[PDB]
């Protein structure tokens, strides 16, 4: 079912001059992203942090501290030059975790295999007053 | 002697400097 | 986490989805449309509570919701 | 030729190498401070760092005081200086009390420029920053006491 | 009188204000050329101003402590002057804006781009009905006799 | 990890993060033995968190009280109190 | 590679057919408006020519007509000027007696009363007195009789005629293309050489033969009317030969380059004319003549079209270091294919250029009556701060619609602006750290000064007499300036102004012209302040400027266009992130800045400065000397500034004054009225329309173009437009009605 792609270190990263927009503390203690696509030629791409950086021909693999801007840059990879691209996040521990996308289809194109999460079957005017549901821990929207 | 020479300093200077320094502490550490 | 929900109300136009920044909907089957098609949130842990979804939500009212609640450091989108 | 560079030649950490930050001798220079000693016991580095600190604060708190004026400015400004020095060490103990705890180990890092292991700085323990603000304190009372001692107590031309 | 005020005309303060401001811009017809065109301006003005006090004296109107015309509108008829027939005169003014407002507004709602016809007016269709507001308060009370001034199913 | 091109591995997560201390000595203490052995004996009863703390708090809150009450006249006017005979208000006084 | 004129004929037909079409360039405005937002968003977008299409060629060509029209706008505008001087003024009375009529071109119609404003200017005329120093103008140029402003008016409208048939014609019937605009060599070489070379040397012409004969009979003491008319001074020639004997040689000496004997009327004095109070004439002519010269000289660096020359691209690429890479390398593609860098680049140096010139003009008065004008000095001082903060701001603004929409290193790549994106947070970081400091030890120094003197302790406060800040700089700088005329500029008999010292006071008709300005503490402490303000503003720009793109906060900014309300209340809350923004908040610490700046000058200026003086040579100030020893503390301002300042403007009622104190109270007013717009939400006003809009339902009279709530945009463009106004307006006010009523 979709073996995620593994990380594979030694892939080389774009050539860049380096930035103050980079990594911090919360990458040495808590986590980062990291982020790979394949690059037909070697070109270049503007940074989801700083400047413009060349993204090699062969293995281009990007270590960005926000999930949110590893999702701009693959956005911009994937529609402004036509290139598949997967990210991950890494633990301080040295556990990688697969991320996106998550099972091997993007999430824009309906696939057989994923199942429902946070559906509500009525329309959003049919939520009880918060009065029924006050006293217990229960949200009303989360019913 | 004169009593406001004693109260006003402390509760001015030091009773703030103490009730800070253990709120803070009380405020900024897990349990 | 912020808590996003789905209402049968949604017409799975997928717009919502391909608005999110974070990756946290998605499309999977159903049978109460003529797509065959309803949006799901199975990575509200990553929400960062934008709600360009609900801007992209075509339906009156919407069929996409989202709730803010309890902040993380990934819900305030903190990269320090 | 080039002279900024990324960090240790890593172009995705958010910093970069130049000449203030990275040049030789402001490197040795910041390395051979007391807060970057890092395999000296701490009560020691606090010694250092609270006498220089504490010789300081006497120099603008008389010559700036309400009391510059009058006889007792000298003895006005250096206990304002000790109060002042006693109210760091509160921040100092305060701080060293909430951000760490005995069982628990060195938050310093423990890499080298070079890659290579080192011991972590003790400083970031528990009693290893108690160990560095007890030494701050005695230096720094002992700071604003040399420095009181040197003028006023002792003609000395000074100005 | 009403209000403890008494009658511009036999007032004291009126007439004191009414002799200082003439007084004030005699001078400043002084210093200049008997005849010139700025000091016949200023006798002009001066003449206007003569005009407006004994205007005033003569409508009737009441002065308090200070001199000045005070307006009464509660109701007295010796006062209707002053408030009730322009108040009068006003709503019949802002009666026919409004009514012949809503009567275009009502015309152009059929077609199928009316907002074409509310950023670029059809000045032919309003000034066929700019003076139906002449009789705007006949049309507007038959309109709710019938019924049809207020939308229902709302 | 540094191999020509690449910065990412696995293995030394904190190498990859920058988990470096740029201006740490790691050399031994400067100051002479003789001098530390004076030092640390003498400040030693100072480390104690909870005694440091309560002890300055309690030392400097009874410092302030005693400088404060027994001040004299020349260093605070508030204490020196008045020296000339009091106006009177609009009307009162 | 040669350059030529290239053209296109009638790209577009002059035609009624897009009047009749509301929006016509937006296509989704073309098609008509659903609701009332449609309307503000017509208005907002009009001339965004580079959203209206792609086309550089179309946006280009869009561009020079609008410059057409508004030049047509400037010259209609100078020709009333003209027009109601000559008309509508007391011009003649004036010149017969500069220092006791009171300058006035503009009369008002009795209509409601209002006759009250054509207050006693003097010279039998009842009238506005007005403050734009026209007056001035019209005499240094040796206007004299008002057919002569006729004149200029009527030329000034045929020029304005002229301007819009080009407009017109280059538009519709024969519009330049791209190849032609893209050439800047050229361009710069004629604007150099031909416009300001050329306009310089012909303004010299005009100063040599006219103003100067003209003016020295004026100062003479000649009727106005009995001096000769300018033309003769060209035919007959011995005429300026008795006035400049060296007139007689005739340009033989410009040939000979025996220029000695030009001495006469080509000076180099420096300093006031003690008799008119103003530069000397003989000094401005020789000024434009070697400013002519320097421009001609000047407008021949750049090739075009015979070999020599400077190509702009080689300059710029030969510019590199070992601190900046390839630097330089990228700009000039850059500069030649995006209005906005070339607009944010010419608005910064305008708004620089406007300020210096108000510092210049206040400093060494160039006009004659002009310095001991003193509502004219403070009105034009004020004007033109105002306006090079303005423009300073669009300079910013622009420059941040440069870097969201035409910003491009897959296409258009240079070094320099990528390294600086590269370290922006180091930028913003230590600019940060300099507003904070200074914030502190200007203003902390201000709060300080007024503890210590309400606790009744002034010898511990930052003053002249308790604790000395001097600014020793600017002190050493101007006894070096004092000094220079004989010592340092040898050929300079006064120095350059006279505010830098020497004594040397120059009065007129009993007023004080200018006197040496002295810098104590106050001026150190006030400076401080306005370094504090420009670097927060500037803070605020080019932090708004440098993260236009992206942040750590939002890490695909620019997809969101360059102006939007937010992206959302995530990741905390993300209101006003956008580019467009920081411009919003820049024009309300440059408000601030110029305030302040404005204040500082004039009670200086009524503090040191101006004054009356008399028969000993007693100078009695506005103000003796009250900002030395007032103006260090905030209460000093309040109370020895605003509310002593503030009573003229407030007695102003019941004279010809009265519009000043109508204007005041209206500035408050409208100022006030702003807020409604900066402190709310769409939301709460969307939320009562919709009831409003029940209530119109209820009666069938509801419109059909839905009415919305404005945009969150738009709200705070009101509200800050809206804020700018009440707030300069009243200053204007407070400062017209104060000086008008005690200079
Ligand atoms: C002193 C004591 C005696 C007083 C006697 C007073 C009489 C009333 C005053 C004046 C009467 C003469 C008016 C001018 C002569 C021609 C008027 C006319 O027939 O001009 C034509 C119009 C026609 O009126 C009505 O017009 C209505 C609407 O037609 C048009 O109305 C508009 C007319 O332009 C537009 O064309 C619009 O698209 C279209 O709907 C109705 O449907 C009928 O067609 C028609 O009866 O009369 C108009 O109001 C013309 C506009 C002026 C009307 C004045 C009414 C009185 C005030
Ligand atoms: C709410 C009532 C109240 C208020 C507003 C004040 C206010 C003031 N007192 Mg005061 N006081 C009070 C009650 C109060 N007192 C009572 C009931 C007593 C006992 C009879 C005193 C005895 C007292 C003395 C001896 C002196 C003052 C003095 C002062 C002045 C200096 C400030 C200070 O030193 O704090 C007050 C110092 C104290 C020792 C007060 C302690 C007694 C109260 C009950 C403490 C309450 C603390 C409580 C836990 C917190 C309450 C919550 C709330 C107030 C936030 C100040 C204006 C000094 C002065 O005269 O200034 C010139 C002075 O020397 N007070
Ligand atoms: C057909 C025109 C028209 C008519 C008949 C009415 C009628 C009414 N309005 Mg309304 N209004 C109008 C236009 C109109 N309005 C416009 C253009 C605006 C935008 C400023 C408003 C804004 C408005 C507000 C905010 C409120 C009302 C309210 C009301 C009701 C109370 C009266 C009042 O206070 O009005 C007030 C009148 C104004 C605020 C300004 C009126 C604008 C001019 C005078 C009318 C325009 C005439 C039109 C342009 C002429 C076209 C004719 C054609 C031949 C070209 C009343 C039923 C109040 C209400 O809700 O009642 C409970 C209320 O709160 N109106
Ligand atoms: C920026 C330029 C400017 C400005 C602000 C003014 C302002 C003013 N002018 Mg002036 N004027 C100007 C340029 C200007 N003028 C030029 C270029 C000329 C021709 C050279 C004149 C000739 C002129 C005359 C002869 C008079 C004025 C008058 C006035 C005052 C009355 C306003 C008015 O027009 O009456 C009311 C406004 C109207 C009646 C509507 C104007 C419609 C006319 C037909 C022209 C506009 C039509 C437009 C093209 C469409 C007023 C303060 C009058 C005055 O000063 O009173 C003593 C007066 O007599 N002006
Ligand atoms: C000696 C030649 C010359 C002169 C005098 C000017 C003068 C001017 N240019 Mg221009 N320009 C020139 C050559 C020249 N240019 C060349 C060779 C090019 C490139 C091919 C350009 C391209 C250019 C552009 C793109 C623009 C200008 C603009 C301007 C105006 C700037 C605004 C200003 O300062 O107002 C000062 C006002 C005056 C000096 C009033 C007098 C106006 C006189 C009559 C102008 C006549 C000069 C003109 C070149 C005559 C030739 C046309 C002829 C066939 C009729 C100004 C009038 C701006 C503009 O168009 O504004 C509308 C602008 O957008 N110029
Ligand atoms: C563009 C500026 C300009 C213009 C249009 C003129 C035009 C003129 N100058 Mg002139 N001049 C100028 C600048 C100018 N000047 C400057 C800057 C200086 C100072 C160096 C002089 C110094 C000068 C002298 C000394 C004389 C003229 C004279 C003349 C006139 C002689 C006619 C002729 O043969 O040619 C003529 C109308 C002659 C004259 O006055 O004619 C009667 C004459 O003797 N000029
Ligand atoms: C040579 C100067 C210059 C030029 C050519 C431009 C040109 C442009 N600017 Mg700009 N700008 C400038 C200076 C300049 N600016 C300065 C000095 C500032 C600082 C305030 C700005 C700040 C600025 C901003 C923030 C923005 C622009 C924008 C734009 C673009 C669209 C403008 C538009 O159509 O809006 C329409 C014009 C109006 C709606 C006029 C508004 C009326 C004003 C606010 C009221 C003025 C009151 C009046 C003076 C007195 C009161 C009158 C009343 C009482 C009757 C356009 C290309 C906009 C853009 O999106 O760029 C792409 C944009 O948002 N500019
Ligand atoms: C650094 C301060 C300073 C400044 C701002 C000036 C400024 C000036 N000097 Mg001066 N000078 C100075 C220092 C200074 N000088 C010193 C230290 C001496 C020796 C004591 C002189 C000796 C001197 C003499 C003898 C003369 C001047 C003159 C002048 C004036 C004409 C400038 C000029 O010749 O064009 C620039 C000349 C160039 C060749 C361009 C080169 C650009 C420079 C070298 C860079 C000018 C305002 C002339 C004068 O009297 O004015 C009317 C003149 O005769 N100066
Ligand atoms: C002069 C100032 C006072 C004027 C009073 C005028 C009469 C007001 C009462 C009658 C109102 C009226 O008939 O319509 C009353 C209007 C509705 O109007 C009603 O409409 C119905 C359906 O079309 C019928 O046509 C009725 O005849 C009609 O009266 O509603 C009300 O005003 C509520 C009051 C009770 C009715
Ligand atoms: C008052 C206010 C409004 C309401 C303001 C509105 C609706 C503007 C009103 C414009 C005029 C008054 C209405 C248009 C009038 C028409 C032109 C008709 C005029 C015809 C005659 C009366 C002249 C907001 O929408 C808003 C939005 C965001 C923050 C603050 C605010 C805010 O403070
Ligand atoms: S709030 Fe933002 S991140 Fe969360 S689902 Fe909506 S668009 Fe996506
Ligand atoms: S935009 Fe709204 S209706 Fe469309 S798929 Fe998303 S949630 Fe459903």
């Amino acid at each position: 079912g979709f073996t995620p792609p593994e990380l594979d270190p030694n892939t080389p990263s774009p050539i860049f001059g380096g930035s103050t927009g980079g990594l911090l503390r919360k990458a040495q203690v808590e986590e980062f992203y990291v982020i790979t696509w394949e690059s037909p030629k070697e070109q270049i791409f503007e940074m989801p942090t700083g400047g413009a950086a060349i993204m090699r021909e062969g293995p281009n693999l990007l270590k960005l501290a926000r999930k949110e801007q590893c999702l701009a840059l693959g956005t911009r990879l994937r529609s402004k030059y036509k290139i598949k691209y997967q990210f991950y996040r890494v633990f301080p521990s040295g556990e990688v975790q697969y991320l996106h996308p998550k099972d091997g289809v993007y999430p824009e194109k309906v696939n057989p295999g994923r199942q429902g999460v946070g559906v509500n079957f009525r329309s959003i005017g049919k939520n009880v007053s918060p009065i029924e549901v006050k006293f217990t821990g229960k949200q009303p929207y989360d019913l | 002697i004169n009593l406001p020479s004693l109260f006003v300093p402390l509760v001015g200077l030091l009773f703030p400097a103490v009730a800070m320094a253990s709120l803070f502490l009380h405020v900024e550490k897990r349990l | 986490s912020h808590s996003v929900k789905i209402y049968d109300t949604c017409i799975g136009c997928t717009q919502c989805v391909r608005a999110c920044p974070t990756d946290v909907l998605e499309m999977i089957p159903w049978g109460g449309c003529k797509a065959k098609q309803i949006a799901s949130a199975p990575r509200t842990e990553d929400c960062v509570g934008c709600k360009r979804c609900e801007s992209a939500c075509p339906t009156d009212f919407l069929s996409v919701r989202v709730y803010l609640w309890h902040e993380t450091t990934r819900s305030m989108g903190l990269a320090y | 030729y080039q002279v900024v560079q990324p960090i240790n030649g890593d172009p995705f950490i958010g910093s970069l190498e130049t000449p203030v930050t990275s040049s030789p001798l402001v490197a040795w220079y910041l390395s051979n401070l007391p807060g970057y000693r890092t395999a000296v016991n701490p009560l020691l580095r606090g010694i250092e760092v609270g006498l220089a600190h504490g010789f300081l604060l006497v120099g603008p708190f008389v010559k700036a005081g309400p009391l510059r004026n009058t006889e007792i400015a000298g003895q006005a400004g250096s206990l304002a200086a000790g109060g002042l020095v006693v109210i760091l060490s509160i921040c100092l103990t305060i701080y060293g009390i909430s951000s760490f705890n005995e069982g628990d180990p060195s938050t310093a890092p423990s890499l080298t420029l070079t890659g290579r292991k080192k011991q972590p700085d003790q400083l970031q323990t528990a009693d290893g920053w108690a160990k560095f603000t007890g030494g701050f304190f005695f230096g720094g009372i002992s700071g604003v006491t040399w420095a009181f001692f040197l003028l006023y107590v002792l003609d000395l031309p000074y100005f | 009188d009403i209000a403890g005020l008494t009658p511009c005309k036999d007032s004291k303060q009126f007439a004191k204000r009414e002799k200082q401001s003439i007084k004030k811009l005699e001078s400043s017809l002084k210093l200049y050329a008997p005849d010139s065109a700025p000091a016949l301006a200023i006798n002009a003005t001066i003449e206007k101003t003569k005009r407006r006090f004994d205007n005033y004296g003569k409508q009737g109107l009441l002065c308090g402590a200070d001199g000045l015309p005070h307006l009464i509108v509660s109701g007295d008829q010796r006062h209707w002057g002053e408030f009730i027939t322009p108040g009068i005169l006003f709503l019949y003014i802002a009666g026919w804006i409004g009514w012949v407002g809503r009567s275009y507004l009502i015309a152009i709602r059929d077609d199928k781009k009316p907002t074409q016809k509310e950023i670029i007016i059809d000045v032919p269709l309003a000034t066929g009905l700019v003076f139906r507001g002449f009789s705007w308060p006949i049309a507007a009370y038959r309109e709710l006799l019938n019924g049809e001034l207020v939308a229902k199913d709302v | 990890y540094g191999d020509k091109s690449v910065y990412f591995d696995l293995e030394d997560l904190g190498n990859t993060t920058g988990q470096w201390d740029l201006y740490g000595s790691d050399a031994p203490s400067p100051y002479n033995s003789l001098q530390s052995k004076f030092f640390e004996t003498f400040a030693a009863p100072f480390t104690k968190r909870g005694l440091l703390l309560k002890f300055l708090i309690l030392g400097g809150g009874s410092t302030l009280a005693y400088f404060s009450a027994t001040a004299s006249g020349d260093i605070l006017p508030i204490k020196k109190g008045p020296q000339l005979p009091p106006q009177l208000g609009p009307r009162l006084g | 590679p040669e350059v030529k004129i290239l053209v296109d004929r009638d790209p577009i037909k002059t035609s009624f057919e897009q009047w009749a079409k509301p929006g016509h360039f937006s296509r989704t405005i073309a098609k008509g408006p659903d609701t009332t937002t449609w309307i503000w968003n017509l208005h907002a977008d009009a001339h965004d020519f580079d959203s209206h299409t792609s086309d550089l060629e179309e946006i280009s060509r869009k561009v020079f007509s609008a410059h057409f029209g508004q030049l047509s706008i400037i010259f209609l505008w100078l020709s009333g000027m003209y027009f109601h001087g000559a008309r509508f003024s007391n011009y003649e009375a004036w010149l017969n007696d500069p220092t006791h009529i009171r300058p006035s071109a503009q009369v008002v119609w009795p209509i409601v009363g209002q006759e009250i404003l054509n207050g006693d200017v003097g010279g039998g005329f009842r009238g506005i007195q007005i403050t734009s120093g026209f007056f001035q103008i019209w005499r240094a140029s040796g206007i004299t009789s008002e057919l002569q402003l006729y004149c200029t008016a009527i030329g000034a409208l045929v020029f304005a005629a002229l301007m819009l048939f080009a407009g017109w014609f280059h538009y519709h019937k024969a519009a330049p293309k791209l190849v032609w605009f893209q050439d800047v060599e050229s361009m710069l070489n004629h604007h150099l050489a031909g416009l300001l070379g050329l306009g310089s040397l012909s303004w010299a012409g005009h100063q040599v033969h006219v103003s100067l004969p003209i003016n020295q009979f004026l100062n003479a003491g000649v009727d106005p009317k009995e001096i000769p008319l300018p033309h003769e001074f060209i035919l007959n020639r011995d005429l300026l030969a008795q006035l400049y004997p060296s007139f007689a040689e005739g340009a033989t000496p410009f040939f000979t380059l025996n220029w000695s004997k030009y001495a006469d009327f080509l000076t180099f004095r420096g300093g006031l004319d003690p008799l008119t109070g103003g530069l000397w004439l003989t000094d401005i002519a020789h000024h434009h003549l070697a400013i002519a010269i320097l421009f001609l000289i000047a407008g021949h660096m750049y090739r075009t079209n015979w070999g020599i020359g400077h190509g702009i691209k080689d300059i710029l690429e030969a510019h590199k270091g070992p601190f900046t890479g390839q630097g330089h390398k990228g700009l000039y593609e850059i500069l030649t294919t995006s209005w906005h860098a070339q607009l944010s680049i010419n608005l910064a140096m305008l708004g620089s250029l406007t300020i210096i010139v108000a510092h210049h003009m206040y400093a060494m008065p160039p006009y004659p009556y002009l310095a001991t004008d003193y509502g004219t000095q403070l009105s034009l001082f004020t004007h033109h701060m105002w306006i090079g903060g303005f423009l300073i701001v669009g300079a910013a603004a622009h420059a941040a619609i440069f870097m969201v929409r035409d910003y491009d290193p897959t296409t258009r790549y240079n070094d320099l602006l990528d390294r600086v994106l590269r370290h922006r947070d180091a930028i913003i970081s230590h600019l940060n750290w300099v507003c904070i400091f200074l914030g502190f030890h200007s203003f902390g120094l201000y709060i300080h000064n007024d503890t210590m003197s309400a606790l009744g302790r002034p010898q511990d406060m930052f003053s002249d007499t308790a604790i000395q800040l001097q600014p020793v700089f600017a002190q050493w700088i101007q006894n070096t300036h004092a000094l220079a005329p004989g010592t340092t500029a040898p050929g300079a008999t006064t120095s350059t102004s006279l505010t830098w010292g020497g004594g040397d006071l120059v009065s007129v008709g009993g007023k004080v012209a200018l006197l040496p300005i002295p810098l104590g503490t106050a001026d150190f402490l006030v400076h401080h302040i306005h370094a504090f303000t420009i670097h927060v503003t500037v803070l605020i720009l080019l932090k708004g400027v440098l993260f236009a793109r992206s942040s750590r906060l939002i890490p695909d900014k620019a997809n969101l266009g360059f102006r939007f309300p937010c992206d959302g209340p995530g990741r905390g809350g993300t209101c006003q992130v956008s580019a467009w923004d920081h411009v919003f908040l820049g024009l309300f610490w440059m408000y601030n800045a110029i305030s302040v700046v404005i204040f500082h000058f004039s009670w200086k200026m009524q503090s040191d400065v101006w004054g009356s003086i008399n028969d000993q040579g007693v100078v009695t100030h506005i103000t003796g000397g009250n900002f030395a020893q007032s103006s260090i503390t905030i209460n000093g301002w309040l109370r020895d500034f605003l509310w002593a300042q503030a009573s003229q403007v407030i007695q102003s009622y019941g004279s010809s004054l009265s519009a000043y104190g109508l204007f005041f109270l209206g500035a408050h007013f409208v100022w006030a009225f702003s807020l409604m717009f900066l402190f709310s939400g769409r939301g709460y006003w969307q939320e009562l329309i919709e009831s409003i809009v029940w209530a119109h339902n209820k009666l069938k009279v509801a419109p059909a173009t839905q009415p919305r709530a404005l945009s969150i945009v738009q709200g705070r463009a009101v509200g800050v437009t809206h804020y700018l106004l009440g707030g300069i307006a009243t200053t204007w006010a407070f400062f017209l009605a104060r000086i008008i009523a005690v200079g």
